[PDB]
RNA sequence: AAGACCAGGCU
């Protein structure tokens, strides 16, 4: 089951997935949207 | 913004290769490959397909001003 | 005492490059045709545009800036214009200008490329070399109609007039003469014109020795062809010290 | 116009009392690259005042390791008072106890 | 009708939400821009987070010449509902009596 | 004299204190055709 | 901490704490509490699988995406107090394992070191081999690096808008670049430089340039003006109105004289201006007239780009121009590496006098050697290598700060496969007697930008000229 | 009120009295340019077009301003405005007016800024009387001011976007006060340390070494290109060192030429070991390493920042004291222009073979770091068995730190004197700080070994979270790692822990920087 | 504003002479060179032959400043020869030398182009 | 006009 030192892909996935979802102004638009 | 028509350093033109390379690139060759097919010896010209940035596409999308 | 006795060698001859070894003459002479190979051969080139009408996403000197880049057949005529200075016509005349004429729109959806083909020239001599070089890309509803006159200059006005796609220049390629130190020596490739061993790095240390031959490689840009840029480039040589012999008889007469 | 004059002019408060105000906030977008877009859409800045010589507030504190970037700040009277947001930090919206 | 308020671009509330590469060229605005500011007056306006001490909790400091050894506060708020900023102090005051 | 308008593309016919709407389609932002007196540029 | 990794009753912004020591159990869940994503850690396994590799390398058409990450407890946002209890290991694969055993109760790992740099200085190649001080000056300086700012520029009317021509994404490049768009908009040049003393004029912090580079469109630009003015008609307006003044009937007069104005008083675009002309000819009619136009600022020398008529909140008549001038670079210009290196242009050299290889190569830029060993920017050096093998192997290289995969031995063995001395030395000739330099000179492409910076914004003289009012002195500015 | 007009900065007396904006000014970009003299400067011809100076008609040149005149102010060198002995002031810049163009003694015209005309120069944190001296004005293309690099210690100015202010006077009386007190070559010496002030400085320093080795042999051509770079020489060929093989002459030899008068000097290179002046070879040092100049010839010897620096007793101080100020310029002109000119022969570079050391010497300084280490851990071991005993007037906790620093120390000073003994003559980094040009011993030492313990407030890395530095460490641990200890060098790049502790390092610096400078400012007000 | 035209590397105004020739006073039999207008392509040309002569004492070339446009050459001879002699009979000596190598060029390409 | 705030640059 665990990421057989493939870790380089496996983390820079995981971060592209975080800031295909949120992207950089968040806390702006969060903020003004609340 | 559009390909510069000749490399800065030597002055071989480069501005008749970037069609090609974009299509070799589609037909899998890497970009080693591809720049070698091309005939870009030294690194020189090699950088300025291998480092260029196509904005006039993204300048296209826009409506003219003109009717 | 005497002047040099030099020999010509050459190895590769096609339409793009050159390679020919000059023996026998001094590295100064060798630098200074390298020197006049780049900046002294004169070429056809656009000079002077003015635009009609720019509805593209690039500025007009821009699109300047990117014509003047464009060579141009310079094979024939470069021998026949006068440059612009010495003409005695006070605006652009064949005899020192070639007119270039652009006229494109997109009427159609997908994009048009305009290229160094669609640019026409008022006589046949003198086309655009050449895909075809990318000049501007249209968007439908977009036009670009403008005039350009091309003149006659040499790589010391402006890089546009550079005949040349990088020179090549190479003397003495195994380490005889010391000219450069290796720290250490097995680190360094050999040269493509090397003459000993895999074995060894350098070649023994001349005491007596001068750089001897010069190894050329003259690529070129298309505008010239790489046999005729070498001929021009003595010529226009010759021509500068005979001037200044000329002149220097001059300035002796009036030393007198 | 309160809404408009103080996001415009940047004191925050009334316009009467200007005096108890506090100011700096809501300045001009810098448009000079995409990189100075975006670090100025996320930035954050201490009240303390400047003309303050104690070094303390200005010094890199352990606690910034992955929420602030060590790098960034502007250098002069500002050292270590403007900071710029880490890549991954997030700013908490808050929510009800209930 | 009580008021104005300004919209940040690309919120929940701006004409440019949801939309796609399209309909953002069509509308002459880039896809690449980010949002996260105001149009004021034509202008671009960034309201920069401001950095303050956290409530509701209480903390212990001491400050060389006062006359407290120890000064205990807590800056207390309720909820950010009609918030006063009122502060209590509870400080010990010096042993040095005489 | 001749403004372009900044939606339907159209030019529109005005003088000096005329009011900026449209004719086409009401929008108020137009532009002014480069001019027919020409400049000249170098190539450098 | 159960329900807040099921989301359940605890939304995942709430913060949990517990301290032994004191015996207190905090619960936060104020606003503005700074906090960031970290990976739990079970005994001394990571909870994130291969199957959620999968699914998230299969994102596209799955609707799987970082919020089925964090539902499935897989990753957890931590705040700053929280972290006084968190035990974070920097990697998986290097501090799970039975190493020596300095600790085995990890119950974080960070997602990758390289997270803790802020926008500006993400775009820094092996920031990590370079001085604090230095990498300070680049997160400065990359906001003061020209480029294209936003692709719809054309249609935006901004004031001090500066646009490069040809713009190229970095031949050495950050992981992090992509996710801050910086190959979409780059902002500056990659470009050959070498390190030498050449001839005294890139002393200090200068550098020497390549004139017959610069004439091929490098590092041109264009820089854009805007000028707003409108018609003023409410309250104490009487009028103020957009029309050509004749020679001599309004009040205010100069030597500025009005005749490349239109009908309505506006310059049509595509007319070249220079200093003292009037751009906008507008009139007061006063209890007879006068003159208001607004005039460029001096020496500006550009080409009007867009005229724009409107109508303002009023309802009066307003108008924008757009003034654009190309600038080519001169020798006061201000031009920075990516490593803290600045320096303006102390002189330009033709081709022909620059020094080249024995492929006929000349650097683009030469700067000093003295720059590097005070300065200490061994990042700049590994660089400019990993530049050279990326233009020889056709792929870009990559340079994020904490990757052990990548070292200057691997780079040296890499270059050396492909015909180059193995750390980046080249044999140089002089450009102007045509000898062979005793040094063997380090050269390479490396990525340049060009600041905001111009001696023809700075420059400026002064003789009799205006007086202030009240101090009967020299004016500021 | 009028307290608040007259109280502050920027109120009437200090604001408008005592410092005040002021007519015939300019200010543009510095750049270097080496082919001027130390008292030139270089102009660009807008600001001299602008500028003006005053000039009396007299019999002598009253054909040249009427020449200037009718130049007028559209072509370059011409007048701006001519004054009548009345006060009447034509102005030339709208209108021809060839009525108004005659001259007669007594009028003033005023010209436009030409060669030779004479200019205060300066750099504004005006620190002491060398950041305001006098210069002559040489006309050159493009924008910027041009300046000789061994004037750039004196105003403390570098070419990254610096600016300086240009002061013209404007009368005659004026002009010689300048010309006579505040020229660039009567501030040599500075009467603050009696050093001079001016001295070679950057590519110029390390081409004098690498020049005036023992192994530089000069060719034919090479000499005579040299000596056409010579201002003063007399046109006479020295004899060459070496006759019959071939004619070769030595670096040492011209130089000896560069060194104006009889000058008598002896000095000792930074490389000099205290092992020769003992034992024999005394007066023939092996290692060329000792500075003898007799009768104005450099007989033996390597120059270095000790000889052509800024220090008491250099040559350049020997000079200026022997000779004067008029002579001084030439040495330093003469200096900078031939071996610049030599220079561009042998050339000058750094790269990475020059920070990458040996294989056998990373082995060393990796077992010392690794003994180092273990060290730290036994000291450790001891204090947490109780076994430390604490030494007089310190505590426990204190003598624990200064034992742990003394061993790191020890080890970091250790690794820089091995990585300095692994370089090789070839290295730039040797070639450069053996000079003196730039970079120091420690930089080498950080950039090829160790970058060495990161301090915070002069003391280790302080525990910003509760019992430890980062969440990576573990609850009270003072081992060197978890304190800032950085293990790796600036070649070998940082781990993520040392990179966030050598932050914390620099923003310190950062910081004293930006702060010191307003106490240091007022310190020197109140003392003026 | 201060860019001077593309054309002062290469182009003479009213005044300029393309050569002005100064004697040298510190040492017999030497003269000063001046050539308006030219670069290191010809100096470098013309001291290198002139150093092939053996009545030729000294012979050197410099630019004064890199921005302007102009050589300065010295040239000493030996006492019954004149540096002007010397200067002619180098620039001979440099034609001869060019036209035999653009004919030997010539005939090389002409055999190359066939067989 | 003038005043205010802000941002940046060189030490
Ligand atoms: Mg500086
Ligand atoms: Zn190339
Ligand atoms: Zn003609
Ligand atoms: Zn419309």
């Amino acid at each position: 089951e665990i990421t057989p030192d493939l870790w380089q892909e496996a983390c820079w996935i995981v971060i592209s997935s975080y800031f295909d979802e949120k992207g950089l102004v968040r806390q702006q638009l969060d903020s003004f949207d609340e | 913004m559009i390909i510069p028509v000749r490399c800065f350093t030597c002055g071989k033109i480069v501005g008749n290769k970037w069609e090609a390379y974009l299509g070799l690139l589609q037909a899998e060759y890497t970009e080693g490959d591809a720049l070698d097919a091309l005939g870009l010896k030294r690194y020189c010209c090699r950088r300025m397909l291998l480092a260029h940035v196509d904005l006039i596409e993204k300048l296209l999308n826009y409506a003219p001003l003109e009717k | 005492p005497y002047a040099n006795q030099p020999t010509v060698r050459i190895t590769e001859l096609t339409d793009e490059n050159v390679k020919f070894i000059i023996e026998n003459t001094d590295l100064a002479v060798a630098n200074s045709i390298r020197r006049v190979f780049i900046a002294e051969v004169p070429i056809i080139a656009i000079d002077w545009v003015q635009i009609d009408a720019n509805s593209s996403v690039l500025h007009d000197e821009f699109i300047a800036h990117r014509l003047g880049l464009i060579p141009l057949i310079s094979d024939d005529i470069v021998d026949k214009l006068q440059y612009s200075r010495d003409c005695t016509c006070e605006e652009f005349c064949p005899e020192c200008s070639v007119e270039f004429t652009l006229d494109v729109r997109c009427n159609e959806d997908q994009t048009r490329h305009v290229t160094s083909r669609d640019l026409i020239s008022n006589s046949p001599r003198v086309i655009p070399v050449t895909d075809d070089i990318l000049i501007v890309k249209l968007r439908k509803g977009q036009e670009l109609r403008l005039r350009a006159y091309a003149k006659k200059g040499f790589g010391k006005e402006h890089a546009k007039w550079n005949p040349t796609a990088g020179v090549a220049f190479e003397y003495d390629p195994d380490n005889a003469l010391r000219h450069t130190v290796y720290p250490k020596p097995e680190e360094w490739p050999k040269s493509e014109y090397s003459e000993l061993d895999e074995d060894e790095s350098q070649a023994p240390y001349d005491p007596n020795g001068k750089p001897e031959r010069f190894y050329y490689n003259v690529e070129s840009c298309g505008s010239l062809r790489p046999e005729t840029i070498v001929l021009s480039a003595l010529s226009g040589l010759k021509k500068k010290l005979s001037d200044l012999q000329t002149q220097l008889s001059h300035e002796i007469q009036s030393d007198v | 116009d309160g809404l408009k004059y103080s996001l415009a002019t940047g004191n925050w408060g009334d316009q009467k009392k200007a005096h108890q105000a506090r100011a700096g906030v809501s300045q001009v977008l810098n448009r000079l690259t995409f990189a100075s877009t975006l670090s100025h859409l996320r930035r954050l800045n201490s009240p303390i005042g400047r003309d303050g010589k104690l070094a303390k507030p200005r010094q890199l504190h352990n606690t910034l390791w992955g929420m602030v970037c060590p790098a960034e700040t502007p250098e002069g009277h500002a050292v270590g008072l403007v900071k710029n947001l880490a890549l991954m930090a997030y700013i908490s919206v808050g929510s009800q106890p209930s | 009708f009580i008021g104005k308020i300004p919209i940040m671009l690309r919120s929940t509330y701006c004409l440019l939400n949801g939309l796609t590469d399209r309909d953002l060229c069509e509308l002459n605005e880039c896809p690449l821009d980010p949002g996260g500011y105001f149009i004021i007056n034509g202008s671009e306006k960034v309201l920069i987070a401001q950095e303050k001490m956290a409530t509701n909790t209480v903390y212990v400091f001491a400050k060389k010449d006062s006359k407290y050894a120890y000064t205990g506060e807590c800056r207390s708020c309720l909820e950010n509902s009609s918030r006063p900023t009122s502060t209590i102090w509870v400080s010990m005051l010096a042993r040095g009596g005489q | 004299m001749i403004y372009i308008c900044g939606e339907c593309h159209t030019e529109n016919e005005i003088k000096s204190r005329d009011p900026i709407r449209c004719r086409e389609c009401g929008y108020r932002i137009m532009y002014k055709k480069r001019t027919k007196r020409l400049v000249v540029f170098d190539a450098r | 901490r159960k329900l807040r990794r099921q989301m359940d009753i605890i939304v995942s912004e709430v913060s949990m704490i517990r301290d032994i020591r004191e015996r207190e159990i905090r619960i936060y869940t104020d606003a503005g509490r700074i906090c960031r994503p970290l990976l739990i850690v079970e005994k001394q396994k990571l909870l994130l699988k291969k199957r959620h590799i999968d699914q998230l390398k299969e994102r596209e058409y799955n609707n799987y995406s970082w919020q089925d990450l964090v539902a499935s407890g897989v990753v957890e946002y931590i705040d700053t107090l929280e972290e006084e209890t968190v035990m974070l290991a920097m990697t998986p694969d290097d501090l799970q394992e039975k190493e020596v055993a300095y600790c085995s109760t990890y119950t974080h790992c960070e997602i990758h070191p390289s997270m803790i740099l802020g926008v500006c200085a993400s775009i820094i190649p092996f920031p990590d081999h370079n001085q604090s001080p230095r990498n300070t000056y680049q997160s400065a300086m990359g906001k003061q690096a020209m480029g294209v700012y936003i692709t719809n520029f054309h249609v935006r009317m901004d004031t001090l808008a500066h646009v490069l021509y040809y713009p190229q994404k970095p031949l050495v490049t950050t992981r992090s670049m992509e996710y801050l768009r910086f190959r979409e908009l780059p902002a500056g040049i990659n470009s050959i430089v070498a390190i030498a003393s050449y001839t005294g004029y890139n002393q200090e912090d200068s550098v020497i340039m390549n004139r017959s580079a610069v004439d091929r469109g490098f590092f041109r630009s264009v820089f854009y003006r805007s000028y707003k003015e409108q018609e003023s008609k409410k309250g104490f307006d009487q009028e103020e109105v957009f029309e050509k003044p004749t020679r001599e009937t309004c009040q205010g007069m100069r030597h500025a004289i009005y005749d490349k104005l239109d009908d309505d008083g506006l310059i049509a675009p595509g007319v070249r201006v220079s200093g003292d002309d009037v751009i906008i000819g507008k009139t007061v009619t006063l209890p007879t007239k006068r003159d208001c136009s607004t005039f460029l600022r001096t020496s500006e020398t550009g080409i009007v780009d867009q005229v724009m008529v409107t109508l303002n909140q009023e309802g009066y008549k307003f108008c924008k121009i757009r003034v654009r001038s190309v600038r080519i670079p001169q020798i006061g210009d201000k031009f920075a590496s990516r490593h803290g290196q600045k320096g303006t242009c102390g002189i330009q050299y033709r081709q022909e006098d620059m020094p080249f290889t024995c492929e006929g190569i000349t650097p683009d830029i030469i700067i000093n050697p003295h720059a590097i060993p005070s300065r200490m920017t061994i990042g700049h050096l590994i660089e400019c290598l990993q530049g050279k093998v990326s233009a020889n192997k056709g792929e870009i290289g990559d340079a994020t700060p904490f990757n052990d995969a990548v070292n200057v031995q691997k780079i040296s063995n890499l270059l050396s496969d492909y015909g180059y001395h193995l750390r980046g030395n080249e044999v140089l000739y002089n450009g102007f007697t045509g000898r062979k330099i005793t040094s063997q000179i380090f050269i390479g492409p490396t990525y340049y930008q060009r600041l905001k910076h111009m001696v023809d914004d700075k420059i400026h003289s002064r003789a009799r000229g205006p007086i202030q009012i009240l101090n009967r002195q020299p004016m500021e500015g | 009120s009028l307290k608040q007009r007259l109280k502050g900065k920027e109120g009437r007396v200090r604001g408008n009295l005592m410092g005040k904006r002021v007519d015939f000014s300019a200010r543009t970009v510095i750049t270097p340019d080496p082919n001027l003299s130390i008292d030139q400067v270089g102009v660009p011809r807008s600001i001299a077009a602008n500028m003006t100076f005053a000039e009396i008609v007299t019999p002598f040149n009253i054909d040249r301003l009427q020449e200037l005149v009718r130049r007028g102010n559209s072509q370059y060198p011409g007048a701006k405005y001519i004054i009548r002995d009345n006060g009447d002031r034509i102005d030339l810049r709208f209108h021809p007016k060839p009525s108004d163009l005659h001259l007669q003694t007594g009028y003033k015209v005023e010209r436009h800024m030409c060669d030779g005309d004479i200019v205060i120069f300066n750099r504004q944190p005006t620190l002491h009387k060398m950041s305001m001296m006098g210069h002559r004005v040489r006309i050159l293309p493009w924008s910027t001011f041009r300046l000789n690099l061994s004037v750039t210690t004196p105003y403390n100015a570098d070419f990254d976007g610096d600016e300086m202010n240009l002061h013209l006077p404007q009368s005659l009386e004026t002009r010689a006060e300048i010309q006579e007190l505040a020229m660039v070559p009567r501030m040599i010496v500075t009467p603050q340390s009696n050093r001079p002030v001016m001295g070679i400085v950057q590519d110029t320093l390390t081409a004098v070494r690498k020049f005036t080795k023992r192994d530089v042999f000069l060719e034919r051509g090479e000499v005579m290109n040299l000596l056409m770079f010579l201002s003063t020489w007399d046109g006479k060929v020295p004899q060459p060192a070496i006759l019959k093989p071939r004619p070769l002459w030595t670096g040492k030899q011209i130089f000896s030429l560069i060194i104006p008068g009889h000058i008598n000097c002896i000095r000792t290179h930074s490389t000099h070991p205290d092992d020769e002046d003992s034992g024999p070879y005394k007066h023939i040092s092996p290692g060329d390493t000792k500075v003898v100049v007799e009768n104005g010839e450099l007989i033996m010897g390597i120059l270095c920042k000790k000889s052509l620096g800024t220090s008491a007793g250099s040559l350049v101080h020997i000079s200026y004291l022997e000779m004067g100020h008029d002579i001084t310029r030439l040495f330093y002109s003469n200096i900078q222009t031939v071996i610049n000119n030599w220079l561009l022969i042998e050339g000058h570079t750094i790269g990475i073979g020059d920070s990458i050391a040996d294989s056998k010497t990373y082995q060393d300084i990796q077992n010392t770091i690794k003994k180092a280490k273990q060290d730290v851990i036994e000291v450790i071991e001891k204090a947490h068995n109780n076994e430390l005993e604490p030494t007089p007037g310190n505590t426990l906790r204190q003598t624990f730190e200064n034992q742990v620093n003394r061993i790191l120390n020890d080890a970091r000073d250790k690794t820089g004197s091995s990585a300095q003994k692994s370089l090789s003559e070839y290295n730039n980094f040797k070639s450069m700080v053996v000079s003196g040009a730039k970079g120091s011993k420690i930089n080498i030492s950080q950039v090829i070994a160790v970058v060495g313990q990161q301090n915070v407030e002069g003391k280790r890395i302080p525990f910003g979270f509760k019992h430890r530095t980062l969440p990576h460490f573990i609850k009270d641990d003072y081992g060197p790692e978890s304190r800032g200890f950085v293990e790796n060098s600036y070649l070998a790049g940082l781990t993520p822990t040392e990179f966030f502790f050598h932050a914390m390092g620099g923003r310190e610096g950062l910081i004293d920087t930006a702060v010191k400078t307003a106490e240091t400012g007022y310190i020197q007000r109140r003392l003026i | 504003m201060n860019a001077p035209p593309a054309f002062e590397s290469f182009l003479l105004f009213e005044g300029e002479k393309k050569i002005t020739i100064n004697k040298d006073t510190k040492v017999p039999n030497a003269c000063l060179f001046t050539i308006n207008k030219e670069d290191h392509t010809l100096g470098n040309i013309i001291k290198s032959q002139l150093l092939k002569d053996p009545q030729v004492l000294f012979a050197g070339y410099k630019v004064p400043h890199p921005l302007e446009h102009k050589i300065i050459i010295r040239v000493q001879t030996t006492p019954d020869y004149s540096p002007q002699e010397a200067f002619t009979n180098a620039i001979t000596d440099l034609i001869s030398e060019l036209s035999l190598l653009e004919e030997r060029f010539r005939v090389a390409i002409k055999d190359k182009q066939e067989g």
